[PDB]
């Protein structure tokens, strides 16, 4: 995916609920720093739904590709209000940006 | 200049201009000295003006252009010429000009203030104008601009504004203008009292001045905007922060307004000038809660943040009076009790803390363990996360909500006084307690807002009002009314007494339309259980009952009704004999697209998985189209027995119905496929457009015939013309481009925007419908605007009440129109004869 295109998508559709940098505050949604390689619902200090905390998968390119296409379908009961991103390419770009931004 | 030279007049030299004025006392003197000559002067300049320029002629190019709109009504009123005041202000032309030159708030203020000035009938009319004006103020100050004249046609028949505008429309000949009559206008739209949109960006916090005179709001626009509660006239434009402003609040006296933001600074501004007065910054994280002491006796400022510390600031100083530590998690909210000595802190960790501001020491800690829920979940009892925390009238009690229950805690005993169970079992995200009737407004989740009567512990009403997630709700300073604000950045004022009442006026957004030739039926999800099929143009409400279906589908030749469910399985009920039904279990996720074959038998369905189900009901035979794609995005029956389907894989396959057989296989995109359309005629051509380009094909070849590369920003949607020869595509911004289907070319970009001169379209497009003529393209989106194919527009008229129209269903007569906006308002439109 194209990191720059993904940055635009993140800013437009995610930033209002999520920060990606280390130490970034939790907002409506949890801070995403360290996302890749971590299990669902493990960011300290954020009140996740039990649905999220119990999904039990590890965040990575593949799990994110599915989750972002339709959040509610992948994690029934999630309190994340987001319809999903239909275009495969757009999800690829966004995930490429997340891979970088949540690890710097 | 001589008057000024004699101290009779003051002069504010505006550069090259000379704006003359009097001081307050200087005016008061003549006010008393002069008598009846003043009314003669009022009446005189009215006639004299008209002898020279008409007040409607009066263009903004004049110097006195706004003068006459700001003062002519004042002159007539002062003159006590209520007949002239009536003639002046009861006019959509007068309103139009005044609102395009001056603005609608002053106007509204006059229609209110003049209620005691006008005659009885006139007041009744002016009240129609008071409601009329609530319609606008959306488009005013922005593009496009409202046509105040035509706006009148949206008023109720009862309304004088309608009767006047409608009769006038009838009087004025051939005005192509084209208007629609909304047949059941009277049954739909539960019009709220007031619509306010204070920010262009996300709104984060808003509140009433203590006086109730003005409303301050702040948000992602990084500024503080304060406007008069009465009129909406903007009072303060203060560029408070360098980063998004998280919350803001009034001081005791409304003399200061403090803002706290992402920049982690606490800034107290003089509400008068907006200059920085006090500034504080000790928190490590972004500040979550800032609140002034309530009483003017002690001057303390409480703040709390994600850094889990509390800071008590002495307003008398530049420094923190005491840092308070002791929460186990982040602090979400904090409030001073009416008793300036007690500070209550609410946090994520499910504890309420009572702090003694006198000693700055923790007094008592309430562990909110009162919600007892023992789940099978191996983890400990349901952890309680407290949300909204509001004070009782007493100040000794805090009404909180958490989990599934509303609790009343006494801060002095640290005991529990009341326990109310709320709607089903979810998590209350936001809430507040009404000072009257022991009502509580609980925004449970996903903009479901339930009004409950606590103590009585009974649900009162389902408060509907926004499609988007409700961000905040707050009460008027009287407590006689309240307003809700959502992600749709729309503030709607509601009368509590009205909210307590039940209503069938508006429908849920989940609706659909079936035109049966001469008649039209509207399918709409019922307020509670299942759904009502309402035959329009008659009362005939046919309620169907069920386990709560998710979607319905009618078979060809009817005689069968099919419906999907969250389970994925579909059940088909025979309509000839309602005891016979078939259902064959399939699909893991909620079923998606559902559609019968050309024949009345066999149902094809798809879902989130990789296969398309061919369900031969009655026999319950399952034939699967093993596409083995990430997910079947959608499909549609083609004219022949071929079946068009696509995934997000950038693929479009063509199968056979009944028996899956992928005859053709197109790989058009590099990503998400959003819909696909056919040439209608036959099926000679079919094309796609999705986050890329628009490729078109003939089916014969496995590869597409031509790629329309026109949009670099990536095309979003497309649709063929009705058989003509055109293919329309929609861009990210809703720019519609018309392409001619002759192998492929560069045809005109018609996207009329601008453009208040006649209405810009709002932007974006949700649906396209070519006129039967093939000459016009009806574009739907914020509202319906008729464009002209290849250059030009057309009917600029008929502004819809809501926005984000979902699917336009045009009657086969092309005489009536049925659609639904984002508010779930049913549009039953008949072309005005
Ligand atoms: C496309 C943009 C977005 C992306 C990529 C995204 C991604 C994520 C991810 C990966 C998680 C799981 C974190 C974890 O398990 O630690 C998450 C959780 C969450 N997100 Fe988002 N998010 C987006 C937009 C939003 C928006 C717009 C909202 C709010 C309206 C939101 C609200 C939430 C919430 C509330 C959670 C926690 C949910 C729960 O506990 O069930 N997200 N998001």
């Amino acid at each position: 995916g194209d990191v720059e295109k993904g940055k635009k998508i993140f800013v437009q559709k995610c930033a209002q609920c999520h920060t990606v940098e280390k130490g970034g505050k939790h907002k409506t949604g949890p801070n995403l720093h360290g996302l890749f390689g971590r299990k669902t619902g493990q960011a300290p200090g954020f009140s996740y739904t039990d649905a999220n905390k119990n999904k039990g998968i590890t965040w990575g390119e593949e799990t994110l590709m599915e989750y972002l296409e339709n959040p509610k379908k992948y994690i029934p009961g999630t309190k994340m209000i987001f319809a999903g991103i239909k275009k495969k390419g757009e999800r690829e770009d966004l995930i490429a940006y997340l891979k970088k931004a949540t690890n710097e | 200049q001589e008057f000024v030279n004699k101290s009779l007049l003051f002069c504010d030299r505006n550069g090259k201009s000379f704006r003359y004025y009097l001081h307050d006392l200087q005016v008061d003197f003549l006010t008393e000295k002069n008598c009846s000559q003043l009314q003669d002067l009022h009446k005189k300049i009215i006639t004299q003006f008209q002898r020279y320029h008409q007040p409607h002629t009066l263009s903004p190019d004049q110097e006195d252009c706004m003068y006459w709109y700001n003062f002519l009504a004042y002159h007539m009123a002062s003159a006590k010429m209520h007949k002239e005041l009536c003639a002046l202000m009861f006019s959509l032309d007068w309103i139009k000009a005044k609102t395009e030159l001056v603005g609608p708030a002053h106007l509204i203020h006059e229609f209110v203030e003049y209620r005691h000035i006008l005659d009885e009938k006139d007041c009744a009319v002016s009240e129609n104008f008071q409601e009329f004006l609530s319609l606008n103020g959306h488009l005013l100050g922005r593009q496009p601009f409202p046509n105040i004249v035509q706006l009148g046609l949206c008023e109720p028949e009862t309304s004088e504004v309608y009767q006047q505008a409608k009769l006038q429309a009838k009087q004025e000949v051939d005005n192509g203008m084209l208007y629609l009559e909304w047949i059941n206008k009277k049954n739909i739209t539960n019009l709220s009292r007031l619509v306010v949109r204070p920010h262009t960006d996300a709104v984060y916090h808003a509140c009433f001045s203590e006086d109730g005179q003005r409303i301050a709001s702040c948000g992602a626009d990084k500024t503080l905007q304060v406007f008069k509660a009465e009129t909406g006239e903007k009072l303060l434009e203060i560029k408070a922060h360098e980063d998004e402003v998280l919350c803001c609040a009034f001081s005791t006296d409304d003399r200061f307004i403090a803002t706290c933001s992402v920049d982690k600074k606490v800034k107290i501004w003089n509400s008068m000038t907006g200059e920085l007065v006090h500034t504080y910054d000790e928190h490590s994280e972004q500040v979550n809660c800032c609140h002034f002491t309530n009483s003017s006796h002690h001057l303390l400022l409480a703040t709390g943040s994600s850094d889990c510390f509390l800071k008590l600031w002495d307003l008398n100083q530049k420094e923190c009076r005491n840092t308070m530590f002791g929460h186990t998690n982040s602090v979400n909210h904090c409030r001073f009790s009416p008793d300036d000595k007690l500070l209550a802190s609410c946090s994520a960790d499910g504890t309420l803390k009572l702090w003694d501001a006198t000693s700055a020491n923790e007094r008592k800690s309430i562990n909110v363990k009162q919600f007892f829920l023992n789940l099978e979940d191996p983890q400990e009892d349901m952890e309680v996360i407290v949300k909204c925390c509001s004070w009782s009238a007493d100040g000794a009690r805090i009404m909180v909500a958490a989990k599934n229950k509303i609790f009343l805690f006494d801060i002095h005993t640290s005991g529990l006084l009341g326990e109310i169970h709320t709607g089903h079992h979810s998590t209350i995200q936001y809430c507040d307690f009404s000072p009257q009737n022991h009502l509580a407004v609980v925004a449970l989740s996903q903009y479901c807002v339930e009004l409950w009567n606590t103590d009585s512990r009974s649900k009162v009403a389902d408060c509907r009002g926004h499609l988007s997630w409700v961000h905040g709700v707050m009460f008027s300073p009287d407590g006689s009314s309240f307003l809700t604000s959502s992600d749709d950045q729309t503030i709607r004022l509601w009368e509590t007494k009205k909210v307590c009442k039940n209503s069938a006026v508006m429908l849920k957004q989940e609706v659909d339309v079936v035109f049966q030739e001469n008649e039209v039926m509207v399918l709409a999800v019922d307020h509670i259980r299942r759904l009502q099929l309402i035959n329009g143009r008659t009362g005939q409400i046919d309620y169907l009952t069920e386990a709560q279906v998710s979607c319905c589908c009618l078979s060809p030749h009817l005689q069968y009704i099919a419906f999907g469910d969250e389970n994925g399985a579909i059940e088909i009920l025979e309509l000839v004999n309602n005891r016979i039904f078939q259902s064959r279990f399939q699909h893991k996720k909620t079923v998606w697209h559902i559609q019968f074959t050309a024949d009345e038998k066999t149902l094809i369905s798809s879902s989130d998985d990789a296969e398309i189900q061919v369900w031969n009901w009655q026999l319950d035979k399952c034939i699967f189209l093993r596409g083995h794609q990430e997910t079947v995005k959608d499909f549609r029956l083609l004219k022949n027995s071929r079946l068009l389907s696509w995934s997000f894989d950038g693929t479009v396959k063509v199968w056979n119905i009944i028996t899956g057989n992928k005859e053709k296989d197109f790989v058009c995109h590099q990503g998400t496929v959003l819909s696909c359309d056919i040439s209608h005629d036959a099926t000679k051509f079919s094309s796609t457009s999705a986050d890329k380009t628009a490729k078109i094909w003939s089916f014969d070849l496995l590869l597409p015939l031509h790629e329309l590369r026109g949009h670099n920003g990536c095309v979003r949607c497309s649709a063929f013309s009705v058989d003509s020869t055109l293919l329309a595509t929609g861009d990210d911004n809703g720019e519609i481009r018309i392409w001619n289907v002759s192998n492929g070319e560069l045809l005109h970009l018609c996207a009329p925007l601008s453009e208040e001169g006649a209405a810009t379209h709002g932007g974006w497009v949700t649906d396209l419908c070519f006129s039967p003529d093939g000459k016009m393209l009806i574009s739907a989106g914020g509202y319906i605007k008729w464009w002209n194919v290849v250059t030009g527009e057309s009917s600029q008229t008929f502004y819809t009440n809501g926005t984000n129209l979902k699917k336009i269903h045009v009657s086969p007569d092309f005489k009536t129109y049925v659609t639904v906006d984002n508010l779930g308002i049913l549009y039953i439109l008949q072309t005005l004869e």
